[PDB]
């Protein structure tokens, strides 16, 4: 009463409340920014120098995924296709076109097509495509419906926890090993009984083995 | 002995406000750190 | 003697303590200005050393493959052990009902807070990837990773965070009616609100004093096992290891005793200039210096007992690694640290038994400086010499510190003194209340005869 | 700011015939110290030598090499 006015008590209590809320909001803003789709480049159509259309080339043309990603069932690296593979068909279809001008500019010189890596793992991670494909994990469960993508986006961020989710509960995501390249496959109504059956059939290791550090990191 | 604010009609409204703020902040932190991905 | 000289009133105590703050900045003493200039120059040295460390790496120091912990960890344990005596005066002396805490606890707890502030950067500074100190904290991440919590460094995270937080909380609680006194004693209307919002309208109410005394008692009875657990955990970040100099089980009370020893050395070394430069001879007395040196002598005797325990373990064991640990300390390439440690922690404490030496001020200053040097040598002997020579003799090397960890040490000294000079500028060095309450208690004792 | 930079990728213009992308490939070569060659199995990761191993079919190799052939 000598110094501070009448509303100083309410002002001090509201200041303590607003400081606690501001700390919580700052922690929340930092967490949302580090989990956001902009930061993790998720659900954004990453632009390519040619703007290759997976939707056309799979849902319309009908090219199998192993025609272009030839090394996906044999090595860790799914094959980014060659200009030879593109010009195998594009020596006749839609020639003298400005959107295939970059592909025609390649294969005459040794200069490749500098595609942008949509799914970029940070080089200590060591994903293996061959064991994941051969152990009954389809492309749609981990890359999305790329057969309908005009421009390829990241369906999810490649979090360590998201990887360990399927390494600890694979029965929610395993599929007959013959439905891996099928983009029309959907999991059934129950899926848990057949997931446990397929884990036992393919000998999928327990979550301790699959959650070992040197499975992925190196 | 009794507390300082004993007998004040604003005590249970401000306790419900503090507990509501705590449970909203807790549920929001749980959503961001567990069910956001 | 007495812990309060006669001739003091409550208004005289309030004026004589609160008039060293609340002075205009044009009336700031030249001694404070010179000390703050030296402290700010060494803080610039701190900034230069930290910047070059962050630019280049932790390889600017002398640490190598066998000695991965060096002067960074020595200065960490040194600076975190400075704060134990201030926590003791703030908490254990309140628990024990000792009347000499009333004139040293504010400055000693401020020294504790600034020493913990200097020693909390040292994990982040030595970390090697300094920006990932939060991975040691249990925090929610997208990886699903956790800290191990079986290591002692996770316990160090929890202990250092709890020690800093509860020490700051107890210091602010002990400052709130001093904030009320400064808010009452201020002259300018805009510096009233500086201490008014920190006093929160204290009013000195007897209903508020009951809850205040209960909270201070419970904070003391929580901060005594807090500080013992913090220095036990800082002992444990060597004692949980299999290193022959570090797998020693008397380390938690030994580190408690060494921290209280070095803390009261620094406390005496900073009371004595404060006592002789401010008018605090009536408050900080020769009895205060005598009992602080008595606690120094007791805790230094416990550390000497810990040295005897380590020497007994080495001689009593048939273990070749314990025998070579004793041999390496006695006659190794780093035996200077052990011999100077024995001189500075065993020879220099036998004068402290004597009453005239205990009452003497320059002897106390020399003894406190020698004890601080010898405690740095103790932490050198514990860490560096044990890490230098290990189980495999092929993995033996010498730890030679560079100029950069010495520059960081001088810089953290400057940060500590900068924070201390800011504290003695804007805040009272000693508690305005609980010393007028001490005067009332001594008046009641004189009335009771 | 994002989590990572753009990270461009660079495929071939013509795929190699006997190469699967991502599978390291072993070639039997010969490394000489003082003119006396020893058989080495040098690993080509993507068309480039990265690790020298020993050639078990070779007399002075037997799967093991020396430090000079390893540091070639
Ligand atoms: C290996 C692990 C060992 C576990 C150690 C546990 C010790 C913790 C004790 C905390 C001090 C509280 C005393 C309050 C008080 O001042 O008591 C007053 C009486 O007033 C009261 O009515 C009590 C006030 C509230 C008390 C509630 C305490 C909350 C529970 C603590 C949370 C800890 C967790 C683990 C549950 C008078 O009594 C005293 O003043 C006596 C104080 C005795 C100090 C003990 C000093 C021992 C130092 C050794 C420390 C050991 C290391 C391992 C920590
Ligand atoms: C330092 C790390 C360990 C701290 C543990 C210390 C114990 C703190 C809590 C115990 C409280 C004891 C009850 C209070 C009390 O009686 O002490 C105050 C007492 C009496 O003071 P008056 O009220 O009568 O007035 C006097 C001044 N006006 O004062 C004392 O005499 C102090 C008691 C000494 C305590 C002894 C503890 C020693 C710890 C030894 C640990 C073992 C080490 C083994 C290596
Ligand atoms: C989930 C477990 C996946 C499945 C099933 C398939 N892929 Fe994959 N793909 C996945 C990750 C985590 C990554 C990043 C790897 C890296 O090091 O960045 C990829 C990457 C690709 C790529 C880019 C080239 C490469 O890194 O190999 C392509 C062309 C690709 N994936 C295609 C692809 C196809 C067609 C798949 C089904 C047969 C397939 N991947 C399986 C995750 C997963
Ligand atoms: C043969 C099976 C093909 C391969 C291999 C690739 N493409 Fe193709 N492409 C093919 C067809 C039949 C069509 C559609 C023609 C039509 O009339 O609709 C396309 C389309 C494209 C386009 C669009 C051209 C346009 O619409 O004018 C582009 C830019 C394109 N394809 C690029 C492309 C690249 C870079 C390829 C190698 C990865 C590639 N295609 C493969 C036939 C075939
Ligand atoms: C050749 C005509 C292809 C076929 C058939 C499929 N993909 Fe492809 N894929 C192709 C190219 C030229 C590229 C790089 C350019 C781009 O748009 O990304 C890719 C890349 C992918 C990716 C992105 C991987 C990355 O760069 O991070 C994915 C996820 C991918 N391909 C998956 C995929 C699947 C599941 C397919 C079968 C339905 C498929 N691709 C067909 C070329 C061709
Ligand atoms: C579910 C859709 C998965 C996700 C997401 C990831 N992985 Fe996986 N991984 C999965 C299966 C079914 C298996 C089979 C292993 C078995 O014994 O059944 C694996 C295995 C791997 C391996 C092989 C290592 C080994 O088996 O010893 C690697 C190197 C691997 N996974 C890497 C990896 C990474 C880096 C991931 C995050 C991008 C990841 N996997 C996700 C299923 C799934
Ligand atoms: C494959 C299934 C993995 C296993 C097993 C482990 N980690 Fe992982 N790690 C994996 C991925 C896909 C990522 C990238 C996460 C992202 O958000 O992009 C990581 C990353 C990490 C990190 C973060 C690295 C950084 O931000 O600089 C850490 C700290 C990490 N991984 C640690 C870690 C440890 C210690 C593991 C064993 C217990 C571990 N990961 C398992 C994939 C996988
Ligand atoms: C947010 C508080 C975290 C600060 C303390 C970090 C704990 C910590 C971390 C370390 O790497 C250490 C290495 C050697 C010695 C002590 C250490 N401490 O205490």
């Amino acid at each position: 009463a000598q110094i501070f006015p009448r509303n100083a008590n309410l002002l001090s209590r509201l200041s303590i409340f607003a400081l606690v809320l501001l700390v919580v909001e700052g922690i929340l803003i930092l967490g949302v920014y580090f989990r956001s789709n902009y930061f993790r480049q998720v659900n954004v159509a990453i632009e390519q120098p040619v703007a290759f259309s997976h939707q056309l080339h799979v849902n319309v043309v009908g090219i199998d995924c192993r025609y272009c990603h030839t090394s996906v069932d044999q090595s860790y690296f799914a094959n980014i296709p060659a200009t030879e593979t593109c010009m195998t068909c594009h020596s006749q279809i839609k020639t003298y076109s400005p959107l295939l001008e970059k592909v025609r500019e390649s294969y005459a010189t040794g200069k490749p097509i500098e595609w942008v890596k949509v799914y970029d793992l940070p080089n200590f991670v060591y994903f293996n495509h061959s064991i994941h494909v051969n152990k009954g994990i389809g492309c749609s469960t981990c890359h999305g419906q790329v057969n309908n993508m005009p421009v390829v986006w990241q369906q999810q961020a490649l979090y360590m926890g998201w990887c360990l989710n399927c390494h600890r509960n694979p029965e929610l995501y395993v599929r007959p090993r013959e439905e891996v390249y099928n983009m029309d496959y959907v999991p059934p109504s129950n899926q848990l009984e057949i997931g446990r059956q397929l884990v036992a059939e393919y000998g999928i290791m327990p979550p301790d083995q699959l959650t070992n550090c040197y499975v992925c990191h190196r | 002995m009794q507390p300082e604010w004993s007998g004040d009609p604003e005590v249970k409204p401000v306790f419900l406000a503090v507990t509501l703020t705590g449970m909203v902040a807790f549920l929001l932190m749980v959503w961001l750190f567990a069910f956001y991905w | 003697e007495a812990y309060l000289l006669p001739g003091e009133t409550y208004t005289s105590i309030s004026a004589k303590i609160g008039d060293v703050p609340l002075t205009p900045p044009l009336k700031t003493p030249k001694g404070w200005l010179a000390g703050f200039s030296v402290a700010f120059f060494m803080l610039m040295i701190f900034f230069v050393s930290v910047t070059w460390l962050f630019i280049r790496g932790v390889g600017i120091w002398g640490i190598n493959i066998p000695v991965g912990w060096g002067m960074d960890i020595i200065n960490f344990v040194w600076w975190i052990g400075i704060g134990h005596a201030g926590t003791l005066i703030s908490a254990i002396l309140l628990l024990l009902n000792q009347g000499w805490r009333n004139s040293i606890n504010r400055f000693a707890e401020a020294m504790t807070l600034f020493a913990v502030a200097c020693a909390g950067l040292y994990p982040i500074l030595h970390l090697g990837r300094p920006w990932l100190f939060y991975w040691l904290i249990p925090y929610p991440n997208t990886h699903g990773m956790w800290p191990q919590f079986r290591s002692a460094l996770a316990w160090d995270v929890f202990a250092i965070s709890t020690y800093a937080t509860v020490s700051l909380v107890f210091w602010l609680v002990g400052l709130i009616p001093d904030f009320a006194t400064l808010r009452d004693r201020a002259k300018n209307i805009w510096v009233k609100r500086l201490y008014g919002i920190a006093a929160l309208g204290w009013r000195g109410s007897a209903r508020h004093w009951h809850r205040y005394e209960m909270a201070s008692i419970l904070l003391a009875g929580l901060s005594t096992p807090l500080v013992v657990s913090v220095h036990s955990i800082i002992s444990l970040d060597f004692a949980i290891s299999q290193v022959p100099g570090w797998q020693v089980t008397v380390f938690p009370p030994y580190f408690v005793a060494g921290a209280v020893f070095a803390g009261f050395a620094m406390v005496l070394l900073l009371m004595i200039p404060v006592r002789t430069f401010y008018g605090f001879e009536n408050y900080i007395t020769l009895h205060h210096l005598d009992v602080m040196a008595k606690v120094m002598l007791t805790t230094g005797m416990i550390v000497v007992y810990g040295y005897f325990m380590e020497v007994f373990a080495s001689l009593y064991s048939g273990n070749e690694f314990e025998e070579y640990l004793l041999y390496n300390r006695l006659f190794g390439p780093s035996s200077w640290a052990y011999w100077g440690l024995l001189f500075c922690n065993a020879v220099a404490i036998q004068p402290l038994w004597f009453k005239k030496v205990r009452q003497n001020i320059p002897a106390l200053l020399i003894i406190s400086l020698i004890v601080s040097v010898g405690m740095w040598l103790e932490r050198y002997v514990i860490i560096v010499i044990s890490l230098e020579r290990d189980f495999l003799p092929s993995s033996w090397d010498i730890y030679i510190p560079t100029i950069w960890d010495w520059s960081l040490y001088i810089g953290t000294f400057g940060l500590f003194f900068t924070l201390l000079f800011l504290f003695i500028r804007v805040l009272p060095m000693i508690n305005i209340f609980e010393m007028r309450l001490f005067l009332y208690q001594e008046t009641e004792k004189a009335k009771q005869r | 700011c994002t989590y990572q930079p753009r990270q461009y990728i660079a495929p071939f213009d013509r795929q190699p015939e006997g190469r699967v992308p991502g599978i390291p490939q072993y070639f039997a070569s010969t490394l000489t110290l003082g003119g006396y060659g020893t058989g080495v199995l040098v690993r080509s990761n993507e068309g480039r030598p990265t690790k020298v191993e020993g050639n078990p079919r070779h007399p002075a190799s037997l799967g093991g090499t020396d430090l000079f052939a390893q540091a070639e």
